[PDB]
């Protein structure tokens, strides 16, 4: 339900949430397969990067036109850099119009300040380094001692 | 007297230069610089 594609980074986190008829070995199961498949990727630091949760309750579904009632479900919630495109584009439209401070009269119109939109904009490109320095993999390479430094 | 036009159009040609006004961008001003030199050598630099 966001259009970063999850190709385009790894995940730190997944919160899983079965509901209805369910069983705690069929989720063991399935999240061997989704784990099995790195190409669905990960960061390196987080082996543990799943949590599970069960409850027993159907998904229920407020009617009108044609709709499909099952018997289980699922919602998972996923923390990934992946998402880190979105905030590279909402900051860079951002400083766009801000180069040649657009809109920017009816902001400062009501008592808003440029420093604001300053710590603002500041603020995302700590936040690009941030989502970047925990992108950065946990092994820097290697060489070998055998070689000579000459 | 000779006698001439009671009217007289040549008066706003006192009006000055001009001609036009501005223009004038709300921050910045990019490409000015007509693309001249901004730096010197260049390729493989120093080492000690």
């Amino acid at each position: 339900m966001v259009k970063c594609d999850p190709r385009h980074g790894k995940y730190m986190a997944c919160c899983l949430l079965y509901r209805g008829d369910v069983v705690p070995k069929d989720v063991n199961a399935a999240i061997a397969t989704i784990k099995t498949k790195r190409s669905i990727q990960f960061v390196d630091w987080c082996p543990t990067g799943f949590k599970v949760g069960i409850n027993y309750q159907p998904p229920t579904v407020v009617p009108g036109g044609d709709l499909a009632k099952v018997q289980r479900a699922v919602c998972m919630l996923s923390n990934t850099t992946a998402i880190a495109e979105a905030w590279a584009r909402l900051d860079h439209k951002f400083d766009l119009m801000y180069a040649k401070r657009a809109f920017v009269h009816w902001y400062v119109g009501e008592g808003m300040e440029e420093g604001e939109f300053s710590e603002a904009r500041e603020d995302m490109a700590a936040l690009e380094k941030d989502y970047e320095e925990v992108g950065v993999d946990s092994v820097e390479g290697e060489g070998e001692e055998e070689g000579e430094e000459y | 007297d000779r006698v001439q036009s009671k009217i007289g159009s040549l008066d706003n040609i006192t009006h000055v230069p001009g001609g036009g006004n501005k223009k004038i961008e709300t921050h910045k001003l990019t490409f000015r610089e007509n693309a001249k030199a901004k730096t010197d050598h260049g390729a493989e630099i120093v080492y000690k």
